[PDB]
């Protein structure tokens, strides 16, 4: 809430989960998946108790996905279906979540880096015409990940459902010539976990069953510190084998599919991706930077997003970096490794740091006028209102 | 045949052929592709590695590795395959019979020259060899002894002034900014339209786009507003799968990095100031001779509008009295090889070689004395 | 995306 | 698929050169001079005359637990294990019942060490010993063999 | 406090403090860094420009500009920030209260003196000021009235003989060859090993290398063959990112340019001949007094072996009868400031000032009459 | 390269 009483809202508008809330909030108000589901008839399922609308959204769709044909509007940070994306924004601003009046509120949004421009122009075109938000801002996911951590200098690693991007900053000075994107995230893992479960005979071909495997991933799958030690456990023992019960009562068993699926963040060739993993990419992004800045990046590696919540990811990441520092910088001097100072900020609240940072920048700039972008400015200028941010559009 | 051989060994291409000839016999990219899958179809010429145009034909299933980067050789094992592919397969000659003339950019590490000369003898058993500067050969083909050359290739860009066959090494300047740095920048701005190119093979596609649609703007800020108003520069390109793209503003923003490297984050100065600052380091007497005999070389200088933008910027810095004349022949993509066939065809050059016996007694360090 | 990748 | 980049950095193991590794403590006073343990002449002279029950306590009185040296431990084991093997099967309950608690636990430690390297008939005896010491000391005697950080 | 202030304003450093003191209070580099990126984090003391040690702390994101080059001031807007950073922040004094003593090299353009005196009054409102020659102050701190000084700094190198307080301007010689010309030469030869330093920040790193590992060779050609045979001179240096380098031959090839400027292409003569040729221009009577009282100054004279190589070369030129004695105190990097605190602490000097009213009536041209 | 730039 600003001086004028207008509520200041922060919506992440992610690719797999929406994180909406108000400024100054230390948690988010609602966290729900970004899917839209239309009704469908299937012979296996029989339900006539709960009313199924023609357009279900969010948590009331994923819960009832058995009777639905869900579809994600966003993919890899980019918006595909606008007519399904507006039905999501409505649910986000309606009596079921944040029962606000858009005409008397300020909004803060996020876009990932090196995305197209028409995806940013078309969002702002929508917030001022359809919802007629009073003040709008489109922030950078990296800079917000630092505000929550309380920093001015740190290489960011933000992995979500569709996008995995890396953005270095040094004392608040953006270095977009070092920004890198890996094309791997929680959705490219969820597909690889289906392709692995297919060897056991479990088939998850439908659109609803895609979420069911996400829950199987969020619960069981993890990252191996030393992948050789994990393979001995799967060959010599059978303790990794867990069990998951599905909504239809059928039980399954998941073993070495727990560390093999998310290893595609470090060995990405397993999903037909040419390149290097998140560690050898983060080390090569730093080695591109100016030589004086490198020392403070290793000390301030910041994680974020929900694809960094695999058990063992930061420890695995610290390991692979020191192997590369030893191999390429120190040329094999183990004795000097003790002096190598590296700290990977892995706070367990790293699941929502892009939102928390948006609560922080909003509360700091809620009561300023040169910051936001007004409806009046969009009526006069149009999409050229974005020049306030430095985004060259006409 | 006792004709000498010539090999450029640029960062991106390998230009080869015989001495005395007017154009090279073999031109292929300096890449070595290794497959990224497991070949289960047996008896199908499935080799462990591919080289040259045989890789670009199979780029879909390969990881293309440029063994050279900014002029330096990073992988010597792969570079033997390049030379081995040059002699035995392309030129179809043994190297022990003929000599070879190699090239190299200035201000490179000495270990790069030491290794080449070591490889031509101990591996290929050449009778002799020689290592020339790339810019100096461009002037031989130009038919001059006075002029400043600006060779801009795939990885390196360097200036070399000469005055009556007397090179001024104190004025030589190098700039690690070239086509491969532009190709990568083009892939970063093409995301703005919605076109994603990440794979190495996709990097070669973007190379073909860069060398077909990108031009230099005589006034960057003026054409910036042209595209914002109209749709005249919007050219299109057909990908091999049949898809189609369109690029406007991105045609002249890519080569402008040569004149504004701040887009790439580099603190360095543009080529228009580099070649000027080099001239200012020469003697006050000979500056006028170099303002006139200003030559360009390398494939990167094949953009349309590059000669007019250099002439414009150089005039703006230098005094109005001096007349700026740019020289841009229509074969400047092979000038460095053309001069090599010239320089090896001379009687005076037959003593500048480094014979087998001379390397046997002095070792590979003789290259620093013999080859300037 | 429009060219390259889906989005 | 397959990768075509150098993946050798993942082979070296940096965890070996770590500073957070556990370090257990030892008796500083014993490193200089070790406990002499049950002297053979003491027990043996009590074995010549057949006084087994007293050669028994003589072997459990001294025990080089605090010693870092392994030979005196091995010599100590061979002494007591020589003693237990010569007992009369009816006399064992007579001897085990005499011991206090802290001797039954030290006994069961030596018993689970005799099973490591047996002779022809070293183990049919130790299983009888194991039955009695368990009847007195219970499972808690064994747990003080597992949890024992200092071997006999 | 009525103590006079002293400011050296060298090409590389700004040495400042009060009069009467034995060593300067503030020493910082004369650089002004402006950022090369756009700062989007608001409310974080993100200033438009940084000065002094605050720049070297943030050199990674800045372009370091030395406003002085070869003694001349090229940017007067930035130089105000230097003095403003000296008084208000470092010394924490107002300049209108105290006077100030500035310095300047000989044979500089008169417009440089005219501008400084104009700035101290019209901008800083100083009560008076004075402008001394840098070499002359070095002798005051040396406690002499007879001797030839060779001040070698970051941009300039000049000789000044004096005899009993009587300076011979006809024998003064200047040489635009100093540490910044050596730092650049070191970055050119370090490529031979494979180490590339281009950025301005990287130029400051190489400065730290130069002033930690480079020594002068008593016999250049002898130590040249030492390094070729053994690996004794191979010292190492740790970069801030953790990388490591090693330099051998490059430790004494950098300062040898002072004794062989032909490496840099310069036609000039070495310092060993410059100071000698200056002495030969003095009277035949007073040469012997200067051969003995041969003083060095400036940070560039802090190399180990510099005194022994000068003594060796000077002996070889001058007659065997004259005894060559070099004077190299362990504070010669601040001698020019030390003499300034001395010269301003004198009663005789209180009339040589140029007061506010004198500049008001005569204008800035009074500096040519008052200040020699 | 070894120091500065990659190569
Ligand atoms: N416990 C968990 N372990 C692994 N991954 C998780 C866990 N919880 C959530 N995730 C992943 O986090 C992703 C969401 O990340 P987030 O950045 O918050 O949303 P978005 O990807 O839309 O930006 C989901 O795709 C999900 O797979
Ligand atoms: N028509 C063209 N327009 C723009 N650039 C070109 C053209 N032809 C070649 N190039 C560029 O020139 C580079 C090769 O230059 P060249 O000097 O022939 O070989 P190298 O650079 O390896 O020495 C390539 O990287 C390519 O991008
Ligand atoms: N220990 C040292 N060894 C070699 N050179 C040094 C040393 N210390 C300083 N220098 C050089 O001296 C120069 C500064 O000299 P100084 O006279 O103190 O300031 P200025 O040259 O600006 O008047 C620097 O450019 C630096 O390279
Ligand atoms: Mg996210
Ligand atoms: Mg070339
Ligand atoms: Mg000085």
């Amino acid at each position: 809430m600003d001086s004028q009483g207008r509520k200041v809202v922060v919506c992440d508008n992610g690719t797999g989960f929406v994180k909406c809330g108000y400024a100054g909030s230390n948690f988010p108000e609602h966290i729900f998946p970004a899917l839209v589901g239309r009704p469908i008839i299937r012979s296996t399922t029989k339900v006539g108790n709960i009313e199924i609308k023609d357009l279900m959204v969010g948590d009331e769709a994923s819960e009832l996905r058995s009777m639905l044909e869900v579809n994600y509007p966003m993919e890899n940070g980019i918006v595909r279906n606008w007519d399904d994306m507006k039905h999501l924004w409505d649910y986000t601003f309606g009596p079921e979540k944040l029962n606000i009046d858009t005409r008397n509120c300020k909004i803060l949004l996020t876009e990932p880096p090196m995305n197209p421009t028409k995806n940013r122009e078309k969002i702002v075109e929508v917030m001022f015409e359809t919802y007629q938000f009073s003040g709008v801002y489109v922030a950078i996911q990296a800079v917000l990940t630092l505000y929550a951590q309380g920093l001015l200098t740190g290489v960011v690693v933000d992995s979500g459902d569709g996008v995995t991007h890396i953005c270095p900053v040094y004392e608040g000075f953006s270095l977009p010539h070092l920004t890198r994107r890996l094309d791997i995230a929680g959705r490219d893992i969820t597909r690889y976990l289906i392709k692995l479960l297919l060897l056991r005979g479990y088939a998850f071909n439908h659109s609803a069953d895609f979420e069911t495997v996400r829950m199987i991933k969020e619960k069981l799958c993890y990252v191996g510190y030393n992948i050789e030690q994990e393979q001995k456990l799967a060959l010599e023992t059978t303790v990794l084998v867990e069990s998951y019960t599905l909504p239809d009562g059928r039980i399954i068993k998941v073993g070495g599919e727990r560390f093999e699926a998310p290893e595609a963040l470090f060995q990405p060739h397993l999903i037909n991706v040419e390149g290097v993993g998140v560690a050898e990419l983060l080390f090569n992004t730093i080695q591109a930077a100016d030589i004086d800045t490198r020392s403070e990046f290793y000390k301030h590696i910041v994680l974020s997003g929900g694809s960094t919540m695999y058990p063992g990811l930061p420890s695995r990441l610290e390991r692979e970096l020191k192997q590369l520092y030893l191999e390429r910088v120190l040329k094999g001097d183990v004795e000097k490794l003790s002096k190598f100072k590296i700290r990977i900020e892995d706070p367990p609240r790293r699941k929502h740091m892009v939102f928390l940072g948006g609560a922080v920048l909003a509360d700091i700039m809620k009561d300023k006028d040169n910051f936001w972008m007004t409806r009046q400015e969009y009526q006069e200028k149009g999409v050229r209102v974005l020049e306030k941010l430095g985004v060259t559009v006409r | 045949d006792i004709a000498a051989l010539v090999v450029d060994n640029g960062s991106g291409m390998c230009k080869a052929g015989f001495a005395g000839d007017d154009a090279p016999r073999a031109v292929f990219p300096s890449i070595v592709g290794r497959p990224r899958h497991q070949g289960v179809m047996v008896g199908m010429g499935q080799k462990d590695s591919y080289v040259g145009d045989e890789a670009q034909s199979k780029r879909g299933i390969l990881t293309l590795k440029y063994p050279i980067e900014h002029g330096i050789v990073t992988n010597w094992d792969d570079m033997e395959k390049i030379w081995h592919h040059t002699f035995y397969n392309e030129l179809r000659v043994a190297p022990e019979e003929h000599p070879v003339l190699l090239t190299e950019a200035p201000l490179n590490p000495k270990a790069n020259r030491e290794k080449m000369t070591q490889i031509m003898f101990e591996t290929f058993n050449t009778p002799a060899m020689y290592v020339a500067i790339q810019a100096v050969l461009s002037l031989y083909a130009s038919g001059r002894t006075t002029g400043i050359v600006m060779d801009s290739g795939d990885g390196v860009t360097h200036t070399v002034p000469i005055y009556e066959g007397y090179a001024l090494p104190h004025a030589i300047l190098r700039l690690d900014l070239a086509g491969r740095d532009l190709t990568d920048y083009l892939m970063k701005i093409l995301t703005e339209r919605g076109y994603s190119f990440t794979t190495t093979a996709e990097r070669e596609i973007v190379r073909d786009i860069k060398e077909k649609l990108c031009y230099v703007a005589l006034d960057f800020e003026q054409e910036m507003a042209t595209a914002a108003s109209s749709s005249s520069l919007e050219k299109s390109y057909e990908l091999p799968d049949g898809q189609v793209i369109t690029i406007g503003n991105e045609r002249f923003r890519c080569p402008e990095a040569l004149f504004q490297p701040s887009f790439l984050g580099m603190e360095s100065c543009g080529i228009h100031e580099t070649t000027f600052n080099s001239i200012m380091k020469c003697d006050v007497d000979i500056r006028k001779d170099l303002y006139a005999n200003t030559v360009l070389s390398g494939g990167t200088t094949m953009y349309p509008g590059i000669a007019d933008r250099m002439q414009k910027e150089i005039t703006a810095l230098a005094p109005s009295t001096m007349k700026i004349k740019i020289i841009a022949p229509p074969e400047r993509k092979y000038s460095v090889w053309i001069g090599g066939s010239i320089l090896a065809s001379l009687s005076t050059f037959q003593q500048m070689w480094i014979s087998k016996q001379e390397y046997d007694e002095s070792g590979p360090s003789i290259v620093h004395r013999k080859c300037f | 995306w429009x060219a390259x990748c889906p989005a | 698929a397959r990768n075509t980049l150098s993946s050798r950095f993942r082979r070296v193991d940096i965890d070996e050169f770590d500073e957070n590794k556990f370090v257990d403590e030892q008796e500083e006073a014993a490193a200089a001079a070790a406990e002499p343990g049950p002297d053979p002449s003491e027990v043996d002279g009590l074995l010549r005359q057949g006084d087994m029950l007293r050669a028994f306590h003589a072997a459990l009185r001294n025990s080089p637990v605090n010693t870092k040296n392994q030979a005196v431990k091995e010599r100590a084991q061979g002494v007591v294990l020589k003693v237990l093997t010569n007992f009369k099967s009816s006399e064992i309950e007579q001897a085990v019942q005499s011991l206090d608690r802290n001797g039954v636990d030290l006994l069961m430690k030596y018993i689970y060490k005799g099973f490591e390297k047996p002779t022809e008939n070293s183990s049919a005896v130790l299983l009888q010993w194991h039955e009695k010491a368990l009847a007195v000391g219970g499972l808690g005697s064994i747990i003080r063999v597992l949890t024992a950080r200092k071997t006999v």
